[PDB]
Formats: structure tokens, C-alpha cells, sequence
């Protein structure tokens, strides 16, 4: 329900004819949700344009999987390529969206997620060069860790990049980071402005439409 | 004469090499060839790959058996024992942003000096590398990462040793091709010249120098 | 829809535009939108391309016309039209390395600042460049190469703007696509959708925004 | 006959399997004096490995062509490209020998082979790259410029490359760049040492193996 109130909400952001690409995890859930009407192209960094949803039993290709390597199937159309071609995509701006998953979100809009000192050190991927990248970049994470929150003044673990990603989307909030600071623009309607402002460390300018839907 | 045994990695692959290994988390990876480095323990290597895959799978087979002095990689999450060895010292962790390694392979490839990537800028990857400014922008000078072999996984091979991928297996196989000094593909099939196409062809086979199987 | 008419040049194209055109020596030139553009005296142009061709030929037309301010080529020597306005002065005429043409002309379309080459160094192409050291190695900082549209040609595509390129038709044509604005691909062949396989497309069709014939 | 001689010299440089990128004019005639029990591989810097001869009447693809734009054929096996490829191969070592044309060589390797100031100003193609990136470049040219020494103590037209050349062939000398200098490893039988000397500007050491033969 958290996770799928965020989904939810990002898959109203794309639009006909993006190229959108999916973070692991919470991110790919958006694309249960994309409204007929739209249709979108899905990028995985390893080196598809065209991914599709997971094949029926029987249906798996081991050349053919997502960054996670799990089995996913191949749209008409689909073009595969090598991994300077698919960067090539990402930095070079070709990229309409991407959804990424969240550690920390700060003021100036910059994102942390690829790394926790002590804890979990995996690398970071291709995320930087996501974010460096594409048009628009939309995290999708949920409020706060454990009620500590994510949102905050200056990110304390370290950077993805220093771009400010274009929005932030919680199970509680839509915020649109901007050039004076973050604009909160959504509230959930299973919450209210007090709760959001005490699960939010960062500054928050408010908007005079403030609507609601997650 | 490209296609030999793969008893002859032990005359191509040497102690402490450096070695660029084709492989997004195993999809396109030459397993057999690894397996044969495990068997005769060929050691100290240094491995350029996207990752380390899974404990059991591609790479990871190669850290689980301790023959890795340091890996230049974008990833290691997906392999705990990557991760255990990192933390104890043994293993030298070199990280590096999925798209800049692919940059900084290919600039070896194509005979650049080194390639001004916005990637990392700002970060801890800017630790340690010159910055550039062009045109009121920063710029990470990132710079030509070199193998004594490629070890790369395809498809086919015509009899001139001409290459095609399949999928998402090809992600960074043609580009370490270009880059090693010498080049051994693992591939699944022989096919006639003839059978792949000038248009269709990835990887010349002037530039492969063995194929196992 | 991508596919449009050919009239809808004069639209898309405009007076001093910087335009990408593919081909070499005419070969894998889009002849037609070519045609077009001379047909309605668009000008002032800035054209970026391997070369002039020649006077009765591809981009050598559009010098003929004189419906170019600069061109920045690696080649002029088959088209004394060009040659004569350059020595004349009215054209001015920027030369650049083959190599480091498709090299700044790729920068761009792959998002890096700049990349190092070799190529030039000690000789005339040196002159205001930045010079880089990398292992007591000159190289050139070479800067990316961008345009307001790309004039590319191809063999096919298919319905939804996937493109393959035909022999030594390529060249330029895939990586100009990647670095313009706004791409515009002349093709042969319109084909459905499942004819390109993903192993052979060169140009996913989400970097084409109009295709005309 | 200097021009066949030597192109028939230089084709004797060549090894089996090689990929051999000529230039056009003097250099093509390489190919037709290759042995015929030496095979190599013809790339074009437009965009082709497995050049072949030009085609039979009829047989003509309007895009299959050499760096002339002339029609050629592709052998089986031939692999086509895009122009950074193509230039990868070249500039990154994987080209084994190029053979081009020389309007002066001096005896620091260096040669000088795209422009005359005051008549040709044709641009320098790909010249630049393959002098700099061929693992050996062979200069096959006219010993002297109606008498005039091409092969000289420094040059005075514009450098294609600071790169040390390899062989020079002419027709009366075969001249290996060296970092002593220019050593003279043979000449023709047509003509004499002296004379060879002569009609050289630079200071050559003459070797003591000192051979006959082009």
C-alpha cells in the first residue's frame, strides 16, 4: 500500500512516447500502473530500448534480462545494443524520464542513494550517470526510515549527483524541488499538512493550489 | 587457427594479469573460460568487469576461489563475498560509474587519451581526477583503463572469427575487445562465412586472436 | 506520426541553422531533403559533415547554391566550387580530422564534455587547442560538435522509427543522429515493425523525430 | 614503371593476414602485386573491412564504395561500419600497416602528405589519424619532386603526424627511420648509391647489410 500509493502517483507523471527508465525495486512497480491511453518505451541499462514485463513459464531467453537479471521480455520493436551505446542514452539526454529509488532527498533537490557508510556499500551502477542524464528525474521513496526522515536540509550520506532531480514522490507528499527551495504541490488524503511538516526535516515552501491524491 | 582448446588459457592467461571479463551480472559472461582459470588457479588477477555477479555465477566464481587481487567494477551488492572480501583488505575495490567504465574501456579501444564525462562530478568519484571546464561547465577527466586479455562471450563466430551477440548478453563484450591486448571469445556456435552479415556483424574478426569453443 | 512530407523541409529547416548532414562523398547522403533545401534558397547555413562531396552532388549542391556561411568538413580537395569560396573568402571553412570529427560529433550525442586525442598533435590542428598530458603522452582536448538538426539517411525503417544503414552508406549518419536537436531521416523503404530485429537496428526510432520518403 | 616499382616492393612488406588500409593514387597499386599465396584484409576509412576489387559491369551497389566514392566490392566475411568505428579501428592500433602517399619525409620519421600552401588545400580526411594510430606506416613515393629532394633534414610543409614512419620506399631506395636516423637498408638495381645519396637532402647511414633490390 505504501509502496503501491507512491507507484501509483509516478505513473501519472509519464506521458505518450517516453522513454522511461526503472530503478530496481520500488521504481518497477510503477509500470503495473501506466494508464491505457499512455504508451511508453522502457530503457535498461544493460542494454535494451523496448523492455517488456516478465515472460510467461517457458517463455525465458538467458540472453534477455533486466539490470536486476531477471528474465523480461522483448516489445516489437526492441532494439538491444552494448553498454557504451546504452550510456550513450542516458548522459547524452535521450532519456525522457527516470524513477529512482530514494536514501535521502536535500534542499537544492539532491539525491542520495547508492551508498550508506558502514552498512550497505554495492556500488552505484549506473545511477549517477542516470541522474547526471536524464531529462527528468523522479525519486520515488517512501516518507521517512524507522520515522527518521528523508527529506531533509543537506544530504549526510553521500551523493548520486549534484543535479537537482525535477520531483519527489512519498507515500505522504509531491514535492517539486525548484530554484528557492523544495515546493511542496500534493498531499495524501490519509494525511494532513501537520503530519507531513513533522516527518519533514527540510524546508518546505507550501503552494497556494495544494491538491490532494498522494 | 583462432579456434584452440581451452587448455590453451594457461598459455594466454597469466599470473596477475589484467584481465577485462564480458558480463552483466552473468548474462553474456564466458563461463567456460573461467571455469578452466579456476581448475589450473591462475591468481593475483586484476578484473575489469561491470560487476562481480553472483557468488556462483560468472565473476563471482573467481572471487569465491580468492584468485583476485583487485576488481575495477560499477557494482558488488549482488555478491556478499565481494563484499567480505572488500572489507577485509584482501580485495582491492575499484568503483567506477557504470557509463564512465564503459567510456574509459572504449577510449582504450578507439585510441583516445582519455574522455570529460559530467558523471561523478561532485561526488566521491571526483576524488583524485583532474576537472575540466568547458564552456562554463565541470567536467571528471576520466582516462583509458588497459587489459593484457579480453575475456568476452558471444553468439556466433563465422570462420573468420567475425562476432554477433545476442540480447542483453552483448552490454560490454564488444567494447573489451577493443581494448585488450589480446582478445580469446567464448562462443556457442561456428557458422559459415557467409552466414552473418556485413550489416549485422559487432565484432570484426581481425581484431578476436582466440575462440574457445 | 514521424513520417512526413518532403515539403515540410522549409518548415523544419531554418535560415542559419547549424545542420549535421550525413555521408561520404555523397555516399549515404539524403539527396532528396537536400534537393529541398535548395529548392527554397534556405541559407546562411553552418553544414558539419565529412566532407563537400562534389559540385554536382549532395552536400557539394548546396555550395554550388552558395547556401552556405561555414562548413565544417574533413575533406574539400574533390569540389573546387568549395576550394574557390574559401580562398575567396565568402565561405568559411573549418577542417578537422576525420577521426576527430566523428569523435566530437559522438561527444555530443553522448553527453561528454570532450575527449583526448592524438591525432594532430605537432601539427597545424594543435593551434588554439588545449593540450592535455596523460602518462607523459600530448594529446588534444577536442570539444563536442553540435546542430540544431541532423539530415541523416538510411536504408529502412520500420513503423515505429528504428533504422539500419546499408554498407559503406553508414559513416556519419548514426552518430549525427545521436548529437542534433532535431533528426531527420530520409529512407528507401518504410517496413513494419518485427522486420529489424533488435540485433540489427543501428538508430532506435525514439531518436528520430521525422522521417521523410 | 618507378610507380610499379614501387608498389611491387612494397606489396613484398606484406604479411598474411594483415589489415591493410592504402591510400589512394600510388598506394592502391599495392594491391595488385600482393603474392599470391598472401592473404590480407583491405579496410576503408569510410567505413569497410574486406575491401575488394572494383565489379564486374553491372554488379555495382551505389553504396559500396571506397574513400574515392568508386565503386568497389566487399569480399565474404566483410564486415561495414559507422565513421567512429571505423576510426576507432585506425586510431586504436588495430590497423597493422598503412601505406600512403609522401610529399616530403625527413630523417625524424616525419612526413608531410596532405597540402602544398599556395596550391592544394584539399583538407586532410583521415590522413592525420592513420599516420598517428597504424601499427606501421609505409610511405610508397617518388624519390624526388622533378629533382627536387623530397626525403630532407626537416620538413617545410605541414606535418601530417610528429609520428616516426616506419619504411620508406621509393624508387630507388627502401629507408627505415631509426633513432639514429634514417638507415638505408637497400637500392635498386637500376641505380647506384651515389646517385641514391644525391638525390637526398637528409643524411643517411648506410647499413652493412646494405641489400639490392627496390
Amino acid at each position: 500500500n505504501p509502496k503501491e500509493k507512491i507507484a501509483i502517483r509516478v505513473a501519472q507523471e509519464l506521458k505518450k512516447g517516453q522513454l522511461v527508465n526503472l530503478g530496481i525495486g520500488l521504481p518497477t512497480l510503477v509500470a503495473n500502473y501506466i494508464p491505457k491511453d499512455i504508451h511508453v518505451f522502457f530503457q535498461s541499462e544493460n542494454g535494451i530500448i523496448g523492455m517488456g514485463p516478465a515472460p510467461k513459464e517457458g517463455y525465458e531467453n538467458s540472453d534477455l534480462t533486466n539490470a536486476g537479471a531477471s528474465y523480461i521480455t522483448a516489445l516489437p520493436g526492441a532494439m538491444t545494443f552494448d553498454s557504451a551505446f546504452s550510456f550513450g542514452i542516458i548522459r547524452g539526454g535521450h532519456l525522457d524520464v527516470t524513477v529512482l529509488g530514494g536514501l535521502q532527498v536535500d534542499e537544492e533537490g539532491h539525491l542520495a542513494n547508492w551508498m550508506i557508510p558502514g552498512k550497505m556499500i554495492p556500488g552505484m551502477g549506473g545511477a549517477m550517470d542516470l541522474v547526471t542524464g536524464a531529462k527528468k528525474v523522479i525519486v520515488a521513496m517512501t516518507h521517512t526510515a524507522k520515522g527518521t526522515p528523508k527529506i531533509v536540509k543537506k544530504c549526510t550520506l553521500p551523493l548520486t549527483s549534484i543535479r537537482k532531480v525535477d520531483l519527489i514522490v512519498t507515500e505522504l507528499a509531491v514535492i517539486e524541488p525548484t530554484d528557492e527551495g523544495l515546493l511542496l504541490k500534493e498531499i495524501s488524503k490519509e494525511t494532513t499538512l501537520d503530519e507531513v511538516l513533522k516527518l519533514t526535516e527540510a524546508k518546505l515552501i507550501i503552494a497556494d493550489d495544494l491538491k490532494i491524491f498522494a | 587457427m583462432k579456434v584452440v582448446d581451452i587448455s590453451k588459457i594457461n598459455e594466454l592467461v597469466k599470473e596477475g594479469a589484467t584481465l577485462m571479463i564480458g558480463g552483466f551480472l552473468g548474462v553474456g559472461t564466458p563461463e567456460n573460460i573461467i571455469d578452466e582459470i579456476i581448475r589450473h588457479n591462475i591468481s593475483n588477477l586484476t578484473v575489469i568487469a561491470n560487476d562481480t555477479a553472483f557468488e556462483d555465477r560468472g565473476i563471482g566464481k573467481l572471487v569465491k576461489n580468492k584468485l583476485c587481487k583487485k576488481v575495477i567494477v560499477s557494482h558488488i551488492g549482488t555478491n556478499p563475498e565481494t563484499q567480505r572480501q572488500m572489507i577485509e583488505g584482501t580485495l582491492e575495490v575499484e568503483l567506477v560509474p557504470q557509463g564512465t567504465l564503459a567510456e574509459r574501456i572504449r577510449a582504450a579501444g578507439v585510441g583516445l587519451g582519455g574522455i570529460l564525462t559530467p558523471t561523478g562530478v561532485g561526488t566521491v568519484v571526483e576524488k583524485d581526477k583532474k576537472v575540466i571546464e568547458v564552456e562554463g561547465k565541470k567536467y571528471l577527466l576520466e582516462l583509458p583503463i588497459h587489459a593484457d586479455v579480453a575475456l568476452i562471450k558471444a553468439k556466433k563466430a563465422d570462420y573468420l572469427g567475425n562476432l554477433v551477440y545476442n540480447l542483453t548478453a552483448e552490454n560490454f563484450n564488444p567494447i573489451m575487445a577493443l581494448a585488450a591486448k589480446t582478445v580469446i571469445a567464448e562462443v556457442e556456435e561456428i557458422v559459415p562465412t557467409g552466414t552473418l552479415s556485413p550489416n549485422e556483424i559487432k565484432t570484426p574478426g581481425i581484431i578476436v586472436d582466440y575462440i574457445v569453443t
